[PDB]
């Protein structure tokens, strides 16, 4: 399966099969580092804590707004009712009713805006569950930084944590490159890969991993002559048909 | 009418390299409101009467502070994708491709591209007490202030320049790991392979493709310099914010059922018992105006946040890579 | 410079506030201007960490309208900063002040103000015939945390506005379907939270089980697979995530913010 996912990012599967223990060890060490980094950093889950903090703060503000007068003589209904007849108590309780109705309407409006934001975040989380966990994504930075291999979901309080396993290239080397190879008056182009050279010798390799190979007629295809391509390089293209001929 | 037949196909014998613009809003202006100066400006009796309403203005300031922090978060999420400031080489031999209209101009005092200079000239946006003793002055005298963005336009231009240098020197490799250099004709041959065309098509038509690219960039510059309504969305955002602030200023002339709109005219004709009813009416009306402004700003900030999330996604998938999604990064094969 | 017509005494602004007057003794026109102007912000590294603060005065040019001057003053485009030293180095942003200026608390400890750094400089060795190809790789696992739902709340309007008062309830009946509207909105939010959770998590309809022998070619999923020993069948990572987030209350247990 992970050889298939290596094929999905442009690396041949023999790279995985010849490095299976190393890839497994790197995956295990990365999962253990994820466990340690989540156990150490206190502000790692601040996105989920902010939702709980905002909801609790909104409810406590709604409770605390019952102490306001809103232009009336008091904030307690029972103190108004025990000092006034039904007409002036009607006036003061009308002021309190208008103020508390305004407080409730403000709370409901802010909750609607916050719920729209939470719904957008949940639609994004459902899209990431569909495209990162249930498949392999070619979208850049949608499922982590690097070439995405696979993702794993974890439940969290009011949320989801995605563990994105990605492939990162490392230990680059610079080589001399050419667009085409001129062998017999014909221009040769790589079928998949890139011509590279160590100054003296020319090979064709895959683009995301250094694996040099002898430039043959099976590695390359022919298009035109050596007069159109700018930067074409003279080299020999080996023919496998006539050592055995 | 497509000439459909059961054994007929149409195959293109040529191509066009097309450059199109997409304009996306990212942030809006960060505003702060002093409640006491807006409702009860330089009046002690009004401030004492406003103290009986509670944490309403704390709620309003919390909402506006959240909006102001979210604007900087929007700009950071769109532009600060890479953390290395890549530079273009001093020799600009890119196989015939000419990025001079999008690369920074070192002669200008602001290191901006010619296209970026045109875009900044085509969108029209410290005010001390001494030089105010103007709509901004009237806004600032009623407690309404505009906070500056955290990243200046020079820093955004630096981030854009780093993204451009990384793209034209390394292709999509710098967005997924270390920046691996590649010649630009070979990079666009890779991108031709990404849309299903063999690379010999590019290598046998390199001068024509480079000329089409250069002419399309020059046409983009001319069409942005000519059409006045090209940057309509950013100007609409600026106009909406300015109109909201001016409506908030102009709403101080309403009576809201009281005998007047001036605090001092009420206070100079009435004793504090009969003044207090009118001051309470003005306080309720101006509190309603502030709450309406904050609610509209929250809805507008949600829309701007959606636009900024889309712009960050387009920066990730169109600039840092090659997209197979149809019409996400222009019309045609991206 | 206003020229009043002879029947006029006061001049008004666009907000209908009196900003011009005619002096009744010497007939000259005066402009009235408010005294208070300019916003003020405070910068602290935490009251637990220290007691010194920095003060940012917006709309103030120090090349004054300040509370107290100090030993170090700094003029940013966000205003005049008093109480913070200005250094010439560039770091990452700790406390955002604005206009490219950030502040931090460094060691004798004091608040420093600096221009933010966008990142380390890099120059790709571009050539027209040179390519860079990786010879190795790293397998990297990164976390992404996404909110899905929030708490579902319901409000009894009569108990909030007019709690255990019959006269207040009979007065609240003369306002109409406002509280029915509020409860409808909150019910829609509460239903939407369950819809959000169902759309994120209930993608598959079969409950798949891992095999009892965990031979996966060397790959170890023990930190993300469920732990059968725990009373809650969660992964170790999931148990850590549930411990790291802090979220029936009877009448007899109440007679507390929730109460
Ligand atoms: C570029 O590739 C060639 C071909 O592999 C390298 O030549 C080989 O060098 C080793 C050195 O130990 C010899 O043992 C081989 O016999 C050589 N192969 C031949 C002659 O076909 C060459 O060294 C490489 N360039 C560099 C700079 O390492
Ligand atoms: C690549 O190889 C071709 C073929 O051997 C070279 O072309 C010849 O170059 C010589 C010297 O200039 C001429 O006298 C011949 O007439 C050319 N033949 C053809 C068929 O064009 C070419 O010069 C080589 N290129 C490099 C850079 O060495
Ligand atoms: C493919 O299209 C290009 C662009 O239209 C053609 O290039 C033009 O060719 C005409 C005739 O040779 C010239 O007058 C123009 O100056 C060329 N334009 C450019 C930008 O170079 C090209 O000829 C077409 N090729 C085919 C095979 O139809
Ligand atoms: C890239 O294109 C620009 C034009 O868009 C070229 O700049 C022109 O250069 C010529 C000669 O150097 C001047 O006469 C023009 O005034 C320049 N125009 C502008 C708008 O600057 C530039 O030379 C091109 N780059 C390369 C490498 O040829
Ligand atoms: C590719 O990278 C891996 C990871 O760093 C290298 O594996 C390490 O190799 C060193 C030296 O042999 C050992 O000390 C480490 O224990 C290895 N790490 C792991 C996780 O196995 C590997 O050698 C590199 N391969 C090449 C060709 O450079
Ligand atoms: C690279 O540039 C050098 C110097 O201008 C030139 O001689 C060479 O032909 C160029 N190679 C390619 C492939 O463009
Ligand atoms: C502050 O005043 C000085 C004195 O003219 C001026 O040079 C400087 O630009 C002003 N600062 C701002 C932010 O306007
Ligand atoms: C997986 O890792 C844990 C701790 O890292 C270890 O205890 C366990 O034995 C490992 N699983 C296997 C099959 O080795």
């Amino acid at each position: 399966q992970m050889a298939y996912r290596f094929n999905g990012i442009g690396v041949t599967q023999n790279v995985l099969y010849e490095n299976q223990k190393l890839i497994a060890n790197q995956f295990n060490s990365a999962i253990g580092k994820i466990q340690d980094s989540l156990s150490s950093t206190p502000s790692a889950l601040g996105k989920l804590q902010d939702v709980v903090n905002q909801n609790a703060q909104a409810l406590n503000t709604l409770v605390k707004q019952l102490s306001s007068n809103f232009g009336a003589i008091s904030s307690v209904l029972n103190d108004i009712l025990s000092r006034l007849d039904p007409p002036e108590a009607e006036v003061q309780i009308d002021r309190l009713i208008t103020g508390r109705l305004q407080s409730l309407q403000t709370y409901v409006t802010q909750q609607l805006i916050r719920a729209a934001e939470i719904r957008a975040s949940a639609n994004l989380a459902a899209t990431k569950m569909s495209e990162c966990v249930l498949g392999q994504s070619k979208r850049v930075d949608f499922c982590g930084k690097g070439y995405h291999l696979m993702s794993f979901p974890q439940s969290a309080p009011h949320g989801v944590v995605f563990l994105h396993v990605t492939y990162v290239p490392a230990q680059e080397k610079n080589f001399t490159t050419a667009p085409a190879i001129c062998h017999d008056g014909k221009a040769h182009f790589p079928r998949e890969g890139v011509f590279v050279s160590n100054g003296t010798h020319w090979f064709v390799t895959q683009r995301n991993f250094y694996e040099p190979q002898i430039i043959t007629t099976d590695n390359t295809f022919v298009s035109g002559n050596c007069d159109v391509v700018i930067g074409i390089v003279n080299n020999t293209v080996y023919d496998p048909l006539q050592p055995e001929l | 009418s497509v000439a459909y037949s059961n054994n007929s196909i149409a195959i293109p014998t040529n191509f066009t390299i097309s450059v199109t613009t997409e304009i996306l809003p990212v942030s809006m202006t960060k505003t702060s409101v002093d409640c006491t100066m807006y409702i009860c400006g330089d009046s002690t009796e009004c401030s004492n009467l406003l103290l009986q309403y509670g944490s309403f203005c704390t709620q309003l300031n919390r909402a506006l502070t959240g909006i102001a922090v979210e604007q900087d978060k929007n700009t950071q999420e769109v532009f600060a994708q890479v953390k290395q400031i890549y530079k273009t080489p001093p020799i600009k031999d890119f196989g015939g491709f000419n990025f001079s209209q999008i690369l920074p101009d070192p002669s200008k005092p602001s290191k901006r591209s010619p296209i970026e200079d045109l875009l900044f000239n085509k969108v029209t946006l410290i005010k001390q007490y001494g030089d105010c003793l103007d709509l901004i002055c009237a806004q600032k005298f009623n407690g309404l202030t505009v906070l500056p963005p955290l990243l200046t336009d020079e820093m955004i231009a630096q981030y854009t320049s780093a993204l451009l240098a990384g793209t034209i020197t390394s292709g999509w490799t710098f967005g997924a790991g270390p920046a691996l250099q590649i010649p630009f004709p070979m990079q666009m041959a890779y991108r031709f392979n990404g849309i299903g065309v063999t690379q010999n098509v590019l290598y046998e038509n390199q001068k024509l493709i480079a000329n089409q690219f250069n002419s399309a960039i020059g046409k983009i510059q001319d069409s942005l310099s000519s059409t006045p309504s090209a940057l309509g969305k950013l100007q609409d955002v600026v106009n909406q914010n300015a109109q909201a602030l001016n409506t908030l200023v102009k709403q101080l002339s309403s009576n809201f059922g009281a005998i007047s709109s001036v605090l001092n005219d009420i206070l100079s004709r009435l004793d504090p018992p009969e003044a207090e009813v009118q001051i309470d009416r003005l306080i309720t009306g101006r509190l309603q105006s502030l709450q309406t402004y904050v609610t509209q700003q929250l809805i507008r900030a949600a829309e701007i946040r959606a636009s900024a999330n889309l712009a960050a996604t387009k920066m990730s998938e169109c600039v840092l890579g090659q997209s197979k999604r149809v019409d996400f990064c222009g019309k045609g094969y991206h | 410079n206003k020229k009043f017509l002879p029947f006029q005494q006061f001049g008004r602004d666009i907000a209908d506030t009196t900003d011009a007057v005619r002096d009744p003794q010497t007939l000259e026109i005066l402009d009235i201007t408010p005294c208070s102007f300019g916003g003020v912000s405070v910068i602290t590294p935490g009251t637990n960490t220290s007691n010194q603060v920095a003060v940012l005065y917006q709309d103030v040019n120090c090349t004054w309208r300040v509370y107290s001057t100090g030993s170090n003053v700094f003029q940013t485009r966000a205003g005049c900063l008093i109480g913070a030293e200005h250094v010439n180095n560039s770091y990452e942003c700790d406390i955002p002040i604005g206009a490219g200026i950030c502040a931090s608390y460094q060691t004798s400890q004091s608040i420093i103000a600096y221009t933010m750094s966008l990142g380390a400089e890099n120059s790709v060795a571009y050539s027209n015939n040179s390519i860079a190809i990786p010879t190795n790789f790293t397998i990297s696992v990164t976390t992404e945390i996404l909110p899905v739902s929030m708490t579902k709340t319901s409000v009894d309007c009569t108990m909030y506005i007019c709690g255990d008062s019959t006269e207040c309830s009979n007065l609240l009946l003369q306002y109409g379907s406002f509280c029915t509207q509020l409860n409808r909105a909150l019910t829609g939010i509460a239903v939407e939270q369950d819809k959000n959770t169902q759309e994120v998590f209930a993608q598959v309809k079969q409950i798949y089980k891992t095999p009892p022998i965990k031979d996966f070619g060397g790959f170890n999923f023990s930190q993300i697979l469920p732990d059968p020993s725990k009373p809650s069948k969660r992964s170790p990572i999931e148990d850590l995530l549930f411990n790291k987030v802090t979220l029936i209350k009877q009448y007899g247990d109440c007679l507390d913010l929730i109460c």
